């Protein structure tokens, strides 16, 4: 399986950016796709996840209200629209998928909030730097 | 039907779940306990419209087709209604596909939460 992120770059505090991630090489799934970020000198943060298909979303309390994750379906592609970017949002953003097709209902923000459990497939990081 | 622990164990054993893909039977009895409480009729509607059916709470967006779930992948090629039977055969038949498809027993949220890394054989001792 492959995960290819796009987007990221630099922007001034207050602007917005849009990241994307297409999972490739999947026959079934992923069940979950989400975003993690590693700010310089901080702990890896689970930012946002969406239950593929079902469409349920979860967000970290920091980014709640500002970020929005959605899916374009097709090649399991998702986006994270980031508005009201502040310099505290400067970090390396990683895309991640949970390839397990759960038997019973699994809320994707579960693994996201608890260390990224279940999110087995990771992509290349994309630096986002918020100026000012 | 609400099976009895030792009753369900025996039925699962006969249905070839013991050491299936290497999972000792206690895994299957514990999963069933924390999934449906051994009630073969339990259904739980989920926020995304899908519903969990049966003794092993199999889900409708991916495993079975219940008719009211958009995008049902229906990977078990079975109606969800076939999983609410007192005869665990269809449930057991589908639970095997889930497990043999490489998901493992992690596919069951209740197992991964209330059984993984516990003394699961506690669930079959005394039957």
């Amino acid at each position: 399986v492959q995960l290819q992120a796009s987007g990221g770059g630099s922007v001034q505090a207050g602007g917005s950016l849009r990241l994307s991630c297409a999972a490739s090489g999947y026959t079934i799934g992923p069940y979950c796709m989400g975003w993690f970020r590693q700010a310089p000198g901080k702990e890896r943060e689970g930012v946002a996840a969406i239950n593929m298909g079902g469409g349920i979303t979860y967000y970290a309390d920091s980014v709640k209200g500002r970020f929005t994750i959605s899916q374009d379906n097709a090649k399991n592609t998702v986006y994270l629209l980031m508005n009201s970017l502040e310099p505290e949002d400067t970090a390396i953003y990683y895309c991640a998928a949970d390839s397990t097709i759960y038997a019973s209902y699994y809320e994707c923000g579960h693994g996201l909030s608890t260390g990224g459990y279940g999110y087995d497939s990771w992509g290349q990081g994309t630096q986002v730097t918020v100026s000012s | 039907k609400v099976f009895g622990r030792c009753e369900l164990a025996a039925a699962m054993k006969r249905h070839g779940l013991d050491n299936y893909r290497g999972y000792s039977l206690g895994n299957w009895v514990c999963a069933a306990k924390f999934e449906s409480n051994f009630n073969t009729q339990a259904t739980n509607r989920n926020t995304d419209g899908s519903t969990d059916y049966g003794i092993l709470q199999i889900n409708s967006r991916w495993w079975c087709n219940d008719g009211r779930t958009p995008g049902s992948r229906n990977l078990c090629n079975i109606p969800c209604s076939a999983l609410l039977s007192s005869d665990i055969t269809a449930s057991v038949n589908c639970a095997k596909k889930i497990v043999s498809d490489g998901n493992g027993m992690n596919a069951w949220v209740a197992w991964r939460n209330r059984c993984k890394g516990t003394d699961v054989q506690a669930w079959i001792r005394g039957c």
